[PDB]
RNA sequence: UUGACUCAACACGGGGAAACUCACCAGGUCCAGACAUAGUAAGGAUUGACAGAUUGAGAGCUCUUUCUUGAUUCUAUGGGUGGUGGUGCAUGGCCGUUCUUAGUUGGUGGAGUGAUUUGUCUGCUUAAUUGCGAUAACGAACGAGACCUUAACCUGCUAAAUAGCUGGAUCAGCCAUUUUGGCUGAUCAUUAGCUUCUUAGAGGGACUAUUGGCAUAAAGCCAAUGGAAGUUUGAGGCAAUAACAGGUCUGUGAUGCCCUUAGAUGUUCUGGGCCGCACGCGCGCUACACUGACGGAGCCAACGAGUUAUCCUUGGCCGGAAGGUCUGGGUAAUCUUGUUAAACUCCGUCGUGCUGGGGAUAGAGCAUUGCAAUUAUUGCUCUUCAACGAGGAAUUCCUAGUAAGCGCAAGUCAUCAGCUUGCGUUGAAUACGUCCCUGCCCUUUGUACACACCGCCC
C-alpha cells in the first residue's frame, strides 16, 4: 500500500498552488525546487511530496482537477 | 562498647575542627581512613550525639554523613576545652 | 580486632558488590559496573546507555 | 592510574549517577532544577542548579564548604581540586525537575490535590509550555486505589519527538496515606531541543514570490 | 625532535567535532605540518540485558549500546602554543591527553 | 527456605548454587535496646587479659583464680531500633498480556424528556479512523503515519608510520640471467606520498521515476528495462486508549498496616543445602550409521573482551597439553588478534551385522581454579564400553540467505554451559490462497446476560 498521508496531500497541494507558473514536470527539478521551497524535514518525505507533486502535474495536463 | 575518653576526646576535637567525616556504613573496618580511631566506636558516639540532637545523619549509597550548626560547634568546644575556641565552623 | 567474628576473604561471593545492593543474583560485572540489573536500568540513560537500536 | 577507556567512560557515568543521585537525596527544600558533573584537572568545577538559590548560598559560603567538603571527604579528594558553582534555575515552570518537587511540596502542605494540581496547571502553561500533563497514582481516599491524569495542551507518545524536548519526572511522595506515585510531563520548547529545530509534522513553505508577467 | 600527540575521544560527536575543528584551525595560523585530523574505528560495547524486575512474563530481552568515538593529532607545536592551546581548548565532555615520549 | 498456574509457570525470579548469594535447620559469641529520667554505686556500675577446665577450639560467654582503663554503662520502664517475618485486595516504580494491531479524547452545533446519538462513513482502496469522495455536521488534539538505529550502492569534500599500497638505504633462495627480471618477501618510523581495500563527519541516491495495462480511465493496482533500492527499501526502537482484581512488599534506606525485639523473626562463625527419590509434566542435547566413524593432510569468516594493585596472553625450554618454569607484549583498531575455526575437500580402513554408529553406566591415577572438589569442580590416560536399529495418539516453529544443520563471541564465574543473547558459514521443498478447523476487528440482527454464557433461571 502506497497511499500517501494528509501531511503530503496538503504539502503537494500548497507547493503547487504557490508555484504552479514555474514548475517543471521534470523529477530532477521539482525535485530541485521543492527542496529550495520547503522546510521539509527528511529527504524521504520530500521525496514522496516531489512525486506525488509530478503526478498531480501529469494529472492537471491531461485534464482539469 | 567501651569507646574510650581519649578516642572519642580526638574524635570530638577532630569534628569541630573540620565537621565532616566519611561515615562509611561498615562493620569491623581496619581503623579508619581519617586516622579516626577503629571502627565500632565512632559510629556509636556518631549515633549516641545523634539521639542527643543537634548533629542528623543522611544517607547516600551506604555512606552516613552528617553536618554540624552553631549550637553543635559550640557545644563540642565546650565539651573539649576552654570558652570561645579558635576554629569556627564559618572559616572566612 | 575480632577474632572468629568476620573471615577475610580473597575470592568467590563476598568480595564484590555495589554501593547499594549485593544481592549477587542478577548483577553484572561487565566494564566494572558491579550494579544490579534493575539499577542499570533506572539509570542506563545517565551514564550513556541508549537504546539507538 | 591510568585506565582503558571502555572502563573509564562508564567508570564516570556511574560516579555521575552517583553524585545526581546524592544531590536529588540530600538536597529536599532547594528546588533541585539539576547538576551539570565534569571532572577535570586544574580546579574542576561542577555547576548545581537549585531553585531556592538564596538557600543554596550559605552564611560566609557555608553551605558551599559543606557540600565540596563532604563530596571531598568521600571521594578522597585533594584540597583546592573541586568547585561547585552554584546557578538559580533556568525555564523554572519548564523545568520539570523542580516544577515536580514543587507540585509535590505543595501536596504535602496540605492544598486539595485536585485544586493544587489545576494551579499548578495553570503555572506551567503560563511560563511558556505548549502541553502538560499530571498524572497522580494510588489512593487518596478509601482502600480503592485510582489513576487520575490531568493532561491539558498537547503530549507526545512517540519516538524521538517524543524523547528529545518531551521532560518526564517520576517521584514517590510520602504521606498519611499509603505513598503516591506524581509524574509531570512538560514540553521544552520547540527552540531549547537537542538539535531539532521543527518538528517533522510541522512544515511551511517560501513565499509564492511572484513578478511582471511580461518582463520587457 | 618534539611531537605532540593529543587525544580526540569522546561520545558527542558535534564537540568533538568542535574540538578537532578548533585544533586544526589553529594547526593551520600557525604552519606546524598541518596535520590534519585522523579517525580510528569506533569502539561499541554491546550490552544485554531484561526488563521483567520478576521472573514472570514473556521472554523479552532489553540490549543496550555504548559507542565511543576516538581521534588522534599529532603537531609540531612548541611548549608555550601547546600550552596555550590546550588552554583555550577547554570543553565539556571531550577528554584530551598529551604524550610527549 | 520459596514464589511464579496453557497464551500471562515448567533454562524463570537475567537461577551455570561448596562457606559467602542463603532468606532453612542444629551448636555457639556480640549487643549495634540510641536517648533521658525514678536509682544504689565512686572502700568498685563494669570491660578486657595470663594459668588449668566445659565448649571444634585462642569462647576469659564463663568456671578456682588475680590485674589494669577505672564513670561510658545497667537491676528495669517506655521508646528509636533490625527483620529475605506477613499483606502485590492498599499502593509507588517497572514489566508481561488485551493489541506483532488500529483506534481514543474534547469543544461548538443537529436528534432524543432522558439514558444516549451524529461527528467516528453509502462507495472505492490501503497494514492503518491511510486517502478520494459524498456527508448535520464543523473545527481540534493523541495515536498510526510521521521520527530514530542498523544494512549494503557511491564522493578524490579537512585525513591518517597505532592499518594497507608503491619507490627507496636493506639481503636470501634457482630454470632464465650479465639489457634477460618473474616471485615470496626479510626491516618499514631508516625515509617519502596515497587511501582502491580500514575508520567516520557530511552527504548523494528511489519517489514504485520511465513507458505497457486495470480501477467510477480521482484516491489507488499489476507487470517490465535501467538501477542497489521497492514489501512503508528491509529488520527493529518509542508507541494513544482503557482492561487484568496479572507478577514483583526475596532488586529498591520506595513504603502504609499486623506482629516480634534480648531467650531478638537483629548482626555473626562451623556442619548439613537448595543438586536428597519405587514416579507424572516440560524446555534442549545424543546416536540409531557409509550422508557415518577413525586416521593423516590443503585451507576458508564476523560480532565481541582484557591488567591499579594483580586480568588477556606471546617466546626458548622441559611434560602424562592436565599443569608449572623465566625473562615478557598489552590502560588497548599498536599485545592476545590476522581469535590460519567448524563445516568442506585428496587419500586409506571400518562393510554392513544393536560392530570400529551411539558412550547410559561402573573403576584406577594427572593437574590448575577455590580455608578446600566426599555428595567424583573441570578436563585428562585408559578399561567395562549398554538402551536405541528414525519413535503411536497428540502437539510446536516456519515463507528466502526462511527453516534445518554447524561453529564461534559474551552474560552469569574463584571453577564449571547441555541455558540465554548475538554473529557467520552450508543452505532447500512448500502458498502468494482461505475463513473450512483456530482465533481478532467492523456492520446488521436477537437477548429474560450486565462480576456480563464458567450468565440468568425451572
Ligand atoms: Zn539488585
Amino acid at each position: 500500500g502506497r497511499v500517501r498521508t494528509k501531511t503530503t496531500k496538503r504539502a503537494s497541494r500548497v507547493v503547487i498552488e504557490k508555484y504552479y507558473p514555474r514548475l517543471t514536470l521534470d523529477f530532477q527539478t521539482n525535485k530541485r525546487i521543492v527542496d529550495e521551497v520547503a522546510i521539509i524535514a527528511s529527504k524521504r518525505l520530500r521525496n514522496k511530496i516531489a512525486g506525488y507533486t509530478t503526478h498531480l502535474m501529469k494529472r492537471i495536463q491531461r485534464g482539469p482537477v | 562498647m567501651l569507646i574510650p575518653k581519649e578516642n572519642r576526646k580526638a574524635i570530638h576535637q577532630a569534628l569541630f575542627q573540620q565537621g565532616v567525616l566519611v561515615a562509611k556504613k561498615d562493620f569491623n573496618l581496619p581503623k579508619h581512613p581519617e586516622v579516626g580511631v577503629p571502627n565500632l566506636q565512632v559510629i556509636k558516639a556518631c549515633q549516641s550525639l545523634d539521639s542527643r540532637g543537634y548533629l542528623k545523619t543522611r544517607y547516600n549509597w551506604g555512606w552516613f554523613y552528617y553536618t554540624l550548626t552553631n549550637e553543635g560547634v559550640e557545644y563540642l568546644r565546650e565539651y573539649l576545652h576552654l570558652p570561645a575556641e579558635v576554629v569556627p565552623a564559618t572559616h572566612k | 580486632e575480632n577474632v572468629w567474628f568476620s573471615h577475610p576473604r580473597k575470592y568467590g561471593k563476598g568480595s564484590r558488590q555495589c554501593a547499594h545492593t549485593g544481592r549477587r543474583l542478577g548483577l553484572i560485572r561487565k566494564y566494572g559496573l558491579n550494579i544490579s540489573r534493575q539499577s542499570f536500568r533506572e539509570y542506563a540513560n545517565d551514564i550513556g546507555f541508549v537504546k539507538y537500536r | 592510574f591510568t585506565i582503558s577507556k571502555k572502563r573509564k567512560f562508564v567508570a564516570d557515568g556511574v560516579f555521575y549517577a552517583e553524585l545526581n543521585e546524592f544531590f536529588t537525596r540530600e538536597l529536599s527544600e532547594e528546588g533541585y532544577s539539576g547538576c551539570e558533573v565534569r571532572v577535570t584537572p586544574s580546579r574542576s568545577e561542577i555547576i548545581i542548579r537549585a531553585t531556592h538559590t538564596q538557600d543554596v548560598l550559605g552564611e560566609k559560603g557555608r553551605r558551599i564548604r559543606e557540600l565540596t567538603a563532604l563530596v571531598q571527604k568521600r571521594f578522597k579528594f585533594a584540597e583546592n581540586t573541586v568547585e561547585l558553582y552554584a546557578e538559580k534555575v533556568q525555564n523554572r515552570g519548564l523545568c520539570a525537575v523542580a516544577q515536580c518537587e514543587s507540585l509535590r511540596y505543595k501536596l504535602l502542605a496540605g492544598l486539595a490535590v485536585r485544586r493544587a494540581a489545576y494551579g499548578v496547571l495553570r503555572y506551567v502553561m503560563e511560563a511558556g509550555a505548549k502541553g502538560c500533563e499530571v498524572v497522580i497514582s494510588g489512593k487518596l481516599r478509601a482502600a480503592r486505589a485510582k489513576s487520575m491524569k490531568f493532561a491539558d495542551g498537547f503530549m507526545i507518545h512517540s519516538g524521538q519527538p517524543a524523547v528529545d524536548f518531551i521532560d518526564s519526572a517520576t517521584r514517590h511522595v510520602l504521606l498519611r496515606q499509603g505513598v503516591l506515585g506524581v509524574k509531570v510531563k512538560i514540553m521544552l520548547p520547540e527552540p531549547k531541543t537537542r538539535q531539532k529545530k521543527s518538528l517533522p509534522d510541522i512544515v511551511v513553505v517560501l513565499d509564492p514570490k511572484e513578478e511582471e508577467p511580461i518582463t520587457k | 625532535v618534539h611531537r605532540i600527540r593529543i587525544t580526540l575521544t569522546s561520545r558527542n560527536v558535534r564537540n568533538l567535532e568542535k574540538v578537532c575543528s578548533d585544533l586544526v584551525n589553529r594547526a593551520k595560523d600557525k604552519q606546524l605540518r598541518v596535520k590534519g585530523p585522523v579517525r580510528l574505528p569506533t569502539k561499541i560495547l554491546k550490552i544485554t540485558t531484561r526488563k521483567t524486575p520478576n521472573g514472570e512474563g514473556s521472554k523479552t530481552w532489553e540490549t543496550y549500546e555504548m559507542r565511543i568515538h576516538k581521534r588522534l593529532i599529532d603537531l609540531h607545536s612548541p611548549s608555550e602554543i601547546v600550552k596555550q592551546i590546550t588552554s583555550i581548548h577547554i570543553e565539556p565532555g571531550v577528554e584530551v591527553e598529551v604524550t610527549i615520549a
